[PDB]
Parts: C-alpha cells; sequence; structure tokens
C-alpha cells in the first residue's frame, strides 16, 4: 500500500523507504503536493491521509 | 417450295451462361475494428508547483 500511496500524490512527497524488511512510507516535502485528491479516489487509502 | 405447318413442340431448352462460381470467397472479409484508444507511453506530470 505505501507504493500505491505514493502514486497517488505528485512525485516527490510520499517516499517509500525500508525500516526493516517492510516498506513504510512518510511525509517528505507536502509543498510539492499538488492537492489532486487522487487517494480519496482510493477505498483502502482513503482512511489513512 | 409448299412449306407445310408441322405438330407442337414438347419443350424449350434455354441455353444461357452459368452462376458465376468461385466469385465469393466462403469465410467473408470485413474492415477491421477502429483500435480502441490507447493512452500513450511515457507520460509524466511536468508541472511541478509553484515555491
Amino acid at each position: 500500500a505505501a507504493e500505491e500511496l505514493s502514486r497517488c500524490f505528485s512525485p516527490g512527497v510520499i517516499e517509500v523507504q525500508e525500516v526493516q524488511g517492510k516498506k513504510v512510507a512518510r511525509v517528505a516535502n507536502p509543498r510539492l503536493d499538488t492537492f489532486s485528491r487522487e487517494i480519496f479516489r482510493n477505498e483502502k487509502l482513503k482512511k489513512v491521509v | 417450295g409448299g412449306l407445310t405447318c408441322a405438330s407442337a413442340p414438347q419443350g424449350t431448352l434455354r441455353i444461357l451462361e452459368g452462376p458465376q462460381q468461385s466469385l465469393s470467397g466462403s469465410p467473408l472479409q470485413p474492415i477491421p475494428a477502429s483500435p480502441p484508444p490507447q493512452i500513450p507511453p511515457g507520460l509524466r506530470p511536468r508541472f511541478c508547483a509553484f515555491g
């Protein structure tokens, strides 16, 4: 789901880096986000942002 | 030279050119379907948010 979340925002916002075997996701430069709301199209991940 | 008359003809054979065989092929040849539009390859966000 982190690689799915990284493509719902503009390129640069959610980086997906490994922390002990799993690929967690964190915010990084929220300034870049074009505010296109593409994550609210995704049903599993409109409850995690 | 008298040219007398004769009896009634029984049947009348009609000679005519034959039907055009081997003109149409046994499968049909349709115009192929115009393709559905593709998302073109190499599409990326070219607009960065300012500042």
